């Protein structure tokens, strides 16, 4: 059961899931995620990259590192078998100097998501209303303008559709200069399933699917944080 | 559990009544008698053998009768004792008027009150409330105005002062009331419980709620019950603290944080509730919703003798996401029978300022009888070629003769004669206002409820 | 210059007759009943005398200089009357008659203005219900025979809604200095009238129902409206605030809908307050007519009910007005009599236990405090009070404070509250039957202060 | 006089200025524009590029071509002489088939303006109010969301400042993730000057400064349209 991930994390006194764990858990509910494998050697990294398909993304996986970018932990758009291999050593060595005593669970090998319309799908717990789903457009639209919609879970199709249509940046989904319309049904589906996650899993304090990239067909969660209670 | 005997008791006890007519308990006892409660009333006083012609008892448990409801207005430090006696007597509902609990920081006293009431199988309304009224039972258990106009609106208030004031204001605004409930601190019984009762209550057609906040863990229940209620009866919420600073002020008044502004709004949407930003909008909407069915379609007609009123109406409808389209040719041809050729038929239908009183009868009648018309807002600008009361009476006649029920709101502009005519209409249970914008706003509320209800239906679709 | 329009020595009425249902006849009747002290000349071809006044068949026959001619003849007779008035040297033609550009007869309208101008004669209208000027005891409309006296000038591009609102002013206790129906605005328009009302010491507030202005008139409108705004507040009821509404307005006026967005911006640059509704327009006009503008941001809300306080706070917040802690001096003063569980966060909640005299004491303390700039008093009727008692307390406090700070009142309750509110408004104290409307009104005062400041800045020498 | 530019265009029955003409006229009003050179030969294209300094931009200058990008008319971010030569012949041939009868006046060589915060500054004539200045944020903010503020000219400093603060996307100017705050004074000054251009030059029907790039100090007009009446 996917709940084994939540149970394990709690048994080891962790307040959050690691990146790969969060994505496994997300995936098991039917929310599409970046294809991922946890590498335990630079050699596994090349193998998994060949499985997943180039280009790949390499991230360090560790409780001690929560900002991968500031510690040299993330290498993006690695196109070949050994672009990743040098990158592997750059991460692994970079981490020692900036935080030398960090636990390495491994280095996460990831699908390089192409560009699209970035989304945020949030889940929080409101004292009055319990698990509440949050939606908004990525980048400055949520972070700066706070253009966001809420629905209390469980979400009906009506709730999912209406909350998408609600945001001020909604037109970014229906086509504009240099960008085709994106799969709104796919977004609605992710919203509903996110609502289900909150309702069912009481030990999840909050969840943030950010960024989530929508394409003309389908969506893919690129990063996901899950906080436990 | 079930609030049937709360709203329709066989026996009410009043604890805190005395020979002093200024005491709250005395005020409540007076209201109960003057409003005409026909069940048993038992004044409860330590010494009085008799209050207001009724045999007084020193304890509720002494009453040789099953007391359904106990109205308690004794000081806070005496409440728990009274609760114990009521508990002994087998009282099912404790209406604790008395203030001085959580709102003043006395959380433990309040929770203890509820704990004590519950150990007897007794429910609590309040504390810190001005009481409750139920017109179908001729029951006025408040120290508010002794009377209200009879009708189908149930008004629930978390605010004591504004609540009891608005109770009087319903009379001025001609709002027919089935029930007033002061829920105050909501230590036990709250909006959800009352919504459950009013759902089932055939005397209640509309619910208006002044709401500052609901308890942690009550929201999901609130949405489930309210949405179901919304399928059959419109719910209007006057949300207090819809701004951050406002939320702070509300927290001061109630003694507990109300909650997320944004999430409350969303919950209201999911529940199909109409959120009013002001007393006036709430009352205007309640009137229309209480006196009209919801429109069965979007063919809304604006009929006006003044272009300016039409434009004000058009603008206001647009701000509420309601847009007018060309009226049916049949109706146009009908109106062309009497209006001048320079009349405008784009919707609003401008029958010109030359229009005498009977044109209002004829135009309203034609519109309402037309099978391709769903709703009508009638606008009138007073001129010397008309009389306000004549126009109003023409409208009344048209409504009657059409012999159907389509939603109608009226907006009349003018001097004291218009004020009297508007008063006259509202007393006919015809939603009338002294401005075109308010009339259209009222009509917009009918449409808003229609859309809200459709929202809920959709969200409840199987699969 | 419009001095002789608003204060004529002689007015002719063209279209009056023995038939009292005629528009011209209604106007003559109003002119006499309202008490015009100049000469009135009914003009009828056959009548020898109307309403005790010697009638003439032509304006040119009058043995006197007629300043103003009110013309209510059929449209196909108007130009003829214009030439005769022109011959007589009439300075102003008040063309009541409709049936011009609003029905698509643009050419007739332009001819009217051309002919009038070739005589040095200005035109008001056509297609109007007239005009009124209280300082001259002049009621040249076929509207209500009377208005309450005051300092408000109301201009309306709308005939029907305009003449109705003229009546509505009485109901809402708004003192009026002037009514002007400008209708089609073929010649004299808002800019001309704003120039007069600028210079008019009888007028302190200007309210305009406005659907549109003529092409090439906008910049001068901004220049004049802005200068006016330095001293007198202007409220505009913009008709056509939406595309569909603008479309309805174009139908009503016979003139194209201009850009909503540019109109709003022009209003901002002019220091004008745009009302979205009649009620807001009248509520704001009341407050602005009876109060000075606030000298600072220390607004006090004083309420006997927290709920009313919250409604007020939310409404103030929606208008970008935020409350901060009251002066400590004021807190201590009010603590002398309120219970210990009274809230002093602003709104100052003196609890529902407050009897009538607490309102007098609190209002007085607030208004006297040098760190209080404005006061909104909220009242919820309960049995411990009488509404009229609270009202008299507020009045007494205002008198006794003997300063002038903005004050608005919000009273909620039954028929006794309605009477108390009526009473206050009749004392020229802005009172409303809801907390939100009182706060909306107070917000108008602050909005005008900001508008005035916008214009001041915008006129600064660089 | 700068008015000679308007007169010349009028004498040649043109209803618009070319890019370089528009920029000269705008610059003469104190509105900063891109350093520009009109190349009449590929040798000048290379020469001028070395004059201004790589990276550069090459655009077609022709009355018959008014959407330069849409006809294969614009080559952006040219890093070296070789990129530029490829670009020059790429333009000429692109323009030749898609707009074959166009008189080519030359090729405009431009500094590739670095990235920044994009702005739009407009001037139109409203029937009621005459010359009116329009401001808004570039990209989807004006083009998709229609988020713009207006002031009737001439603009006071108060008008310029308040209309900037007015737009919903204003916060894009006061600093956000990956972008410092930009020169608000520069923008205000440009707005006022655009208003002056409208007020003084009756023969200018409208003007479109789009995009205008705002930097931490100063702004630069990247493209400019001027329509004549
Ligand atoms: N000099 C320049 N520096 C940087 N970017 C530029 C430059 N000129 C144009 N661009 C960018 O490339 C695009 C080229 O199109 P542009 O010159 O605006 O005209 P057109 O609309 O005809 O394509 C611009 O919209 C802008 O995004
Ligand atoms: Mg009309
Ligand atoms: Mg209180």
């Amino acid at each position: 059961s996917s709940r084994d991930l939540l149970l394990k994390a709690k048994e080891n006194g962790r307040k959050s899931l690691l990146e790969h764990e969060a994505k496994y858990f997300i995936s098991s509910y039917g929310i599409p995620v970046t294809n991922i494998r946890l590498a335990k050697s630079e050699e596994e990294a090349v193998n998994f990259s060949r499985e997943i398909g180039f280009p790949v993304v390499l991230k360090i996986v560790s409780p001690q590192v929560v900002h991968k970018s500031d510690v040299g932990g993330v290498k993006v758009n690695l196109r070949s078998e050994e672009e990743v291999r040098k990158a592997y050593r750059e991460i692994i060595e970079n981490v020692k100097r900036n935080v030398p005593n960090a636990e390495i669970e491994g280095i996460l090998v990831q699908e390089f998501a192409p560009p699209g319309v970035e989304l945020i799908i949030g889940l929080l717990r409101d004292p009055q209303f319990g698990p509440t789903v949050m939606f908004g457009l990525g980048g400055v639209f949520v972070e700066l303008f706070r253009d966001v919609s809420f629905r209390v879970a469980p979400l009906s199709e009506q709730d999912a559709e209406s909350m998408i249509k609600e945001v001020k940046a909604y037109k970014l989904l229906t086509g504009f200069r240099g960008m085709e319309p994106v799969d709104i049904e796919a977004i609605k589906d992710a919203l509903i399933r996110a609502g289900r996650i909150g309702v069912e899993n009481e030990e999840i304090a909050e969840m943030d699917l950010n960024p989530v990239i929508a394409y003309p067909k389908g969506i893919k969660v690129v990063d996901a944080r899950i906080i436990l209670r | 559990n079930d609030l049937e005997r709360l709203f329709n008791p066989s026996a009410i006890a009043v604890v805190g009544a005395s020979k002093d007519p200024s005491k709250i308990g005395s005020q409540i006892l007076r209201n109960l008698l003057s409003y005409g409660f026909k069940g048993k009333v038992y004044p409860i006083n330590p010494t009085a053998d008799e209050l207001m012609g009724l045999k007084c008892y020193p304890k509720v448990s002494d009453v040789p009768d099953k007391v359904d409801v106990a109205v308690i207005s004794v000081p806070s430090d005496k409440v728990l004792g009274v609760i114990d006696d009521c508990g002994k007597a087998g009282v099912k509902f404790a209406v604790v008027i008395t203030s001085g609990f959580k709102e003043v920081g006395n959380e433990e006293l309040e929770e203890e009150l509820v704990r004590r009431a519950h150990s007897y199988g007794m429910r609590v309304l309040g504390p810190n409330i001005f009481g409750y009224l139920y017109a179908p039972a001729r029951l006025n258990a408040t120290f508010g105005p002794k009377d209200v106009l009879s009708g189908n609106v149930a008004f629930i208030s978390q605010s004591g002062a504004l609540g009891i004031a608005l109770m009087g204001y319903t009379v001025v605004e001609n709002i027919g009331i089935s029930s007033i409930v002061s829920v105050g601190n909501k230590a036990d019984l709250d909006d959800v419980d009352l919504l459950d009762f009013f759902d089932k209550d055939p005397n209640t057609g509309v619910i208006m709620i002044y709401l500052e906040g609901i308890a942690p863990g009550r929201g999901r229940m609130f949405i489930d019950v309210a949405s179901r209620v919304s399928l059959r009866k419109p719910i209007i919420v006057i949300k207090a603290g819809r701004t951050e600073v406002g939320a702070r002020a509300a927290a001061s008044h109630t003694g507990s944080i109300a909650g997320s502004v944004a999430i409350y709004e969303s919950a209201f949407k999911q529940s199909g509730i109409l959120m009013a930003k002001s007393v006036e909008d709430a009352f205007d909407w309640t009137k229309a919703l209480s006196w009209n069915p919801i429109p069965e379609g979007e063919r809304l007609i604006v009929l006006t003798n003044g272009g300016g009123a039409g434009v004000q109406s058009t603008d206001t409808f647009a701000d509420n996401g309601i847009y007018l389209s060309k009226p049916p040719e049949s109706l146009i041809q009908e109106i062309k029978k009497f209006v001048p050729p320079f009349a405008s038929f784009a919707n609003p239908i401008d029958i010109t300022g030359m229009a005498p009183d009977d044109w209002y009868y004829m135009g309203t009648l034609a519109a309402l009888k037309n099978p391709d018309v769903d709703a009508l807002t009638v606008l009138y600008c007073q001129t010397a070629v008309t009389t306000p009361i004549g126009v109003a009476k023409g409208i009344v006649d048209a409504i009657k003769e059409a012999g159907n029920s389509k939603p109608v709101t009226v907006g009349m502009v003018g001097g004291p004669e218009v004020a009297e005519a508007v008063s006259f209409l509202n007393k006919q249970r015809i939603a009338a206002y002294p401005t075109p914008e308010r009339a259209s706003s009222a009509m917009s509320a009918l449409y808003a409820y229609a859309r809200a209800r459709s929202y809920v239906m959709k969200s409840l679709a199987v699969r």
